């Protein structure tokens, strides 16, 4: 935190350059690579929105699935077996006779 | 505060430069373990009859 | 003190180069420059 209040804030005053008018396209290899994932995030969010959209509609999907995954979270906390700390190759064995 | 910095890049460039030359010191006198010392304490004692 | 001699006389350089370089580091700070501190550093030798 004192980091992002102290450091970070000058850099990016100082580091960052003014560069994002209507003058300048680019075309690269890796500019196409970063094209396509900025498209493929902005698709992913519009799908977000529109299903947390259709979950505040049915209340009864989202009790359900909200239900299911406590329940499996119970039982998966028995069926867990337990211990305390694991078992290492120490390259070392001792024989007791 | 993040105000005053932004027109001091090199206060906050000194106060990284600082922090960072304090934890490079300090790694040359700092002991290596696997573990803390957990061990607790145990006597014993002995005695023939 | 003959085991102790020996390590006491090494170490001490080091701390005034260690010393140069934070007095450098706070100077450029107060001046907001990296170029002024230098003016003060050299005033050192005046002294001793
Ligand atoms: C995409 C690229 C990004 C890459 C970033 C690089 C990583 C940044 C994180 C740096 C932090 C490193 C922390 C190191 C912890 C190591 C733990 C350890 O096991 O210690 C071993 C050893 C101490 O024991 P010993 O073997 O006795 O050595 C001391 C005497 N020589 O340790 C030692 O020998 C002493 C170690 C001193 C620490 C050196 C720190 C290096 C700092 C590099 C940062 C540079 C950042 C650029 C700054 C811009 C400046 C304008």
């Amino acid at each position: 935190l004192i980091v992002a209040l102290t450091f970070t804030p000058a850099l990016c005053a100082t580091i960052l350059k003014q560069h994002d008018p209507n003058k300048e396209p680019s075309n690269n290899i890796f500019a196409r690579f970063f094209r396509s994932f900025n498209n493929g995030f902005d698709r992913m969010s519009h799908s977000y929105q529109n299903g947390v959209s259709r979950m505040l509609k049915g209340k009864i999907f989202s009790g359900v699935l909200y239900a299911v995954v406590v329940a499996l979270l119970v039982f998966l906390f028995q069926k867990l077996p337990s211990s305390f700390l694991p078992e290492e190759d120490q390259g070392v064995v001792m024989t007791l006779v | 505060m993040a105000q005053f910095f932004i027109h001091r890049p090199i206060f906050a460039w000194v106060i990284a430069l600082v922090i960072m030359l304090a934890g490079i010191l300090t790694l040359t006198k700092m002991p290596i373990a696997q573990y803390p010392t957990i061990a607790p304490p145990t006597v014993t004692i002995a005695a023939t009859y | 003190l003959s085991l102790e001699e020996r390590e006491s006389g090494a170490q001490a350089p080091f701390l005034y180069a260690l010393s140069l370089l934070i007095v450098f580091l706070c100077l450029a700070a107060l001046y907001e420059s990296w170029s002024i501190p230098f003016s003060v550093l050299l005033v050192v030798p005046l002294g001793v």
